[PDB]
């Protein structure tokens, strides 16, 4: 019972060498990162595989951060980056941790 | 004579493989098919073709003087660099073309489709046309020079507008790319190692049919992509009909220098043209991605795919072989 | 005879493969191995064994009369129409059978399995039997107006124990099914085109091998669906045993109404025999989902796939086989 | 810093076709595909593939909206066309859309 | 519009089937597995393939149960008996399930 | 001599293939590539050639004796518990080796690579060796007692630490494992059934090519575990350098026992040989983890799959099958 903020960031498949480096840099503990489908605007990508055998062609990323104020400034260097370029969104929600090493720490949650 | 020979063997290459289901993969994909090629299958075809075509260029290669393949791999540096230069100066012209899209069409008409050359080696052995086996070696010498000539040329032209970039990492990105990683290994099994029982076992008597599976991919792929082409410009149109003629015929007259000069044989020449006509489809959008991130991605992609490698293919491929039949009859 | 011969062409085909693969796929599967086909090898293997097929049944029609294949057309039309109305008047007829259940187990009988259909060429290519090649393109000429009927006869009651279906989107699915396209792919490549280069090189000799991996995928497709057929009824078990029997019994009479009449050879009946005797299996079942919602996913599936499918590769192929050894000596 | 409702429908995979057209014809902006499995009451799948090779046969789709009369509007046509006859589950939480540029707009958010 | 809680189970790939049994045994309705990636503190895995090509080592567990105190039943029972071997964590959401036989019953939601 | 013998075979075998590949994957996975063999074609690789593997040990078995492989089932048996009890006495006596790491380490160690067994058998036919056709089917002989025996001793330790194991179902997760479930399947096709027409048509000519492929692949594996072994210890790199020779050379000496009384040939005794010289890697740690979870997985995997497969692909096999070029002389 740990109080977190859960971010997701879902943007082109491209982007999951240089989106993990960010996360790894801001001191986040860890994320999940999913391969997605889905539409939007910029719906046009190219992953380096065939497009019509390329039907997930989206990440979804999913980190989960203690303070409000660290989510907020991974999301603040991904969309200043890339989202001029690149698809995206970006949305936070709120989450509670009961077990995790490295978040809740060896003490315990 | 010559549009005597190009005709019949225009409809000669329509009543053969490795055309026909490219156009095979457009119609059904026209149709609506629900019929995919897995992603898993597309990875391991482009792998098997392009260590073939690498374990025999370099089972060459340590026979070879090293100086024959001097002129043809300068001239296809040279011609990588040539074609993002001619799209910038007659593309980039046009109304309502941007010019940093324009750079990046040309980016992609320089770099090489290993589809089209693989189509362009099975098409000279069924025509009875002896080539050089080290020349699809050729193919990181263009696609790698005319992929960082494009990103830097863009580069410098949004500095120009607002009132340096690493040149090294983009050549290091491409030559870790999973297409040409694929021949850097055969071309290193060839020359050092002995894989003759595993070549003639496995990865020749396989090439012909891989191939056909991946003319049908590349043709489903051209026709998913006629749609981005619709909301970009009608000259883009008009550039990707010419200019794999063109730049194919730039290739054969800097081939047939090399010919005169160091033996370099006629079907090698075409080698050079057709590598020269084609565009890359897979590889190269990833890297002019990241490095000309301000592109319109659906001017370059929609270009090269949906019109650009059929026309290499379907029109490209009998042109330049009916061409090395009228020279060479004496 | 008749049973003296059969007996001994049933220990005959379990002592080869496309039978035993069946079996050791159902047996491993029983002891609970972890041993899975991914599906993006299942998905290349059922292209590659119906572009051959296709391929075959194309480069024969070119060469037709194209009247010897109008009346084996015009008999497995009416044999997928024939089967769902049995099922209607026998198997809905029974205690505890859902009227729009039967239907859509009908429906999957009168489809064709192209899993079943590969079985039955290979076995009568090493039986040393001449069919006609184009006996293959069949395949869809009773596989969609069986489940076209199934459809329409289905919205029928429904509307009568309530107290209109589109037929064309119906046979618009079916036509870009991912089986059904593969087939037709290449039909055309073998009418049109040339593809006998990449057809012996590739698709000829890569095909009892790719289909001895079928079988094993078929069977262990068989054991996972035994647990659908306890939650139906017990009518669901004996209507799997004996209609792939009475439905290959009915093709084969209709077929010996062709050999008589056009001179269809009794290696195509064999084939027509097998064909009407095969349950989809997969390419079926997702089609009569959308057309049939209203019925338990369990009866059809399980009966097709568990039982229907088993009993028309390892009965009905040695009995067909062995009943044109007795017809045809003389 | 805009707040979304996160609409989530988990169902057969066979549904990818029906209700991707269902969510375009309600003025959503987006959404978002995953291949998924899992189980429940009606498990008896059906994909056009080998059942034994098919581990993951539901897709589970997530639709950000502005409103929350948009979200059950979306979920009353799935539910009363498909639920009938079909697997599925559909639930509803909230989050806040950081980023995005057809959700928050030009404008910004 | 019933009340849920929707318990999140990160862990290795190779629990699949254990932590599938737990869920089962704990009363609940049902669940949700993805196949992801990620990368945490304990970031070895051997899930029976290559591990470069096992490109998502993961998966995720879905479990929306009705009560606060069964969701952190089930999570008491995976972290006691494999969080101490294994990678893992383990957070929790609050949903409201809009439809869903099973969960809501036959009576409706 | 002997190793005069030895140096000219291992410069030998890395002029060839099934090394070549080996060293060429972990030159291109250490350049850093992008190139992934998908995990569905990896998969499907491991089927193909067990099966092959199973195929041949089967119709070599129903024409056997059935005691001329009775003593080396027995020796294998024995070679897999020893060399977890070897590991228990040397590696477990070490400064900072944990003792149930080092368990884990020799259960890996006992336990058989099938790519390892492949690799041992196409060198000893192009090295124009006899060997036993069934010597394949000593591989779960050996990978099932040495994974057993590490779970089971591992278990008592803790227990005495502190201050019952269940054995069948780690026998029955090892018997329904991906990879020997395809090797028992093609055990019993070979024995009960007539597969030579699927066999010399698919599984044979496809051999040696798709283990060139499974050859890059592990390789590229050795390279992503090599920064596991940085966490560990200094002595794990030791063990796992000279344990694989060790190992071989008890195995090479109790083959020999069974050459002198059963008549079992000296190409039998290198089969022997590398299969007690490999190390597990893939079917390995996942069983390994269920059965002992206290123990580091950098440890084990990292000892096994890095250094211990290239250690028996690359040394032992060329030193093993070039003692019995000394044997066998006269
Ligand atoms: N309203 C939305 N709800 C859920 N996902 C969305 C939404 N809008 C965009 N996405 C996801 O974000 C990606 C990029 O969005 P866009 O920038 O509109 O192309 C899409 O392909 C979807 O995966
Ligand atoms: N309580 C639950 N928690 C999470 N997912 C569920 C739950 N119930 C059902 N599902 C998902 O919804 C699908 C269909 O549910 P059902 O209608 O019960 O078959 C299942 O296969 C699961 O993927
Ligand atoms: N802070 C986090 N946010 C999101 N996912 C996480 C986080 N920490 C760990 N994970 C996931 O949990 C797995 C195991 O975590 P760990 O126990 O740190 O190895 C990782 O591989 C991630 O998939
Ligand atoms: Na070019
Ligand atoms: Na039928
Ligand atoms: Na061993």
């Amino acid at each position: 019972a740990k109080p977190a903020n859960k971010l997701v960031i879902v943007t082109e498949k491209i982007l999951l060498k240089k989106i993990a480096k960010i996360i790894d840099e801001s001191g986040a503990k860890g994320y999940t990162v999913m391969n997605t489908g889905g539409k939007g605007s910029r719906n046009v990508r190219s992953s380096g595989q065939p497009n019509t055998s390329d039907i997930e062609a989206n990440i979804k990323f999913e980190i989960l951060t203690e303070t409000r104020e660290m989510a907020e400034e991974i999301a603040d260097r991904v969309a200043v980056k890339y989202f001029n370029d690149y698809a995206g969104i970006i949305y936070i929600c709120s989450a509670e941790v009961l077990y995790g090493h490295t978040f809740c720490g060896p003490e315990g949650c | 004579d010559f549009l005597s020979n190009f005709l019949t063997d225009f409809v000669g290459q329509l009543q053969s493989p490795t055309l026909a289901f490219l156009i095979g993969g457009m119609v059904i994909a026209a149709l609506g098919t629900q019929l995919v090629i897995p992603e898993a299958i597309s990875t391991i075809i482009v792998f098997m073709l392009l260590t073939k075509i690498g374990l025999t260029g370099g089972m060459a290669i340590r026979n070879s003087n090293l100086t024959e393949m001097l002129l043809p791999v300068a001239f296809s540096v040279i011609l990588g660099i040539l074609i993002v230069f001619i799209a910038r100066f007659t593309l980039a012209k046009l109304p309502n073309v941007r010019t940093v899209d324009a750079l990046a069409t040309g980016g992609l008409f320089g770099a090489v489709s290993g589809s089209t050359m693989a189509a362009a080696l099975t098409t000279l052995e069924e025509s009875k046309i002896s080539y050089e086996a080290w020349a699809g070696a050729l193919y990181p010498f263009m696609d790698i020079p005319a992929l960082v000539t494009a990103i830097v040329v863009a580069n410098i032209y949004l500095n120009k507008r607002k009132r340096r970039v690493k040149i090294w990492p983009i050549i290091e990105e491409s030559l870790q790319g999973p297409a040409l990683s694929a021949m850097l290994l055969g071309l290193a099994l060839g020359i050092f190692t002995k894989p003759e029982s595993v070549y003639e076992g496995f990865y020749d008597p396989l090439f012909r049919g891989l191939l056909s599976i991946l003319m049908l991919i590349m043709g489903m792929e051209a026709w998913s992509r006629i749609g981005e082409l619709r909301k970009v410009a009608q000259w883009y149109v008009v550039y990707s009909l010419i200019a794999p003629i063109v730049h194919g015929f730039i290739a054969f007259g800097l081939g047939m220098i090399a010919h005169y000069a160091t033996g370099f044989s006629l079907g090698g020449v075409v080698v050079l043209a057709v590598i020269a006509a084609s565009s890359s489809d897979i590889s190269g959008p990833p890297t002019l991605r990241a490095g000309i991130p301000s592109a319109n991605p659906s001017a370059y992609i929609g270009s090269s795919t949906a019109i650009g490698t059929p026309i290499a293919i379907g029109v490209c491929i009998p042109l330049f072989i009916g061409l090395a039949q009228t020279l060479g009859a004496g």
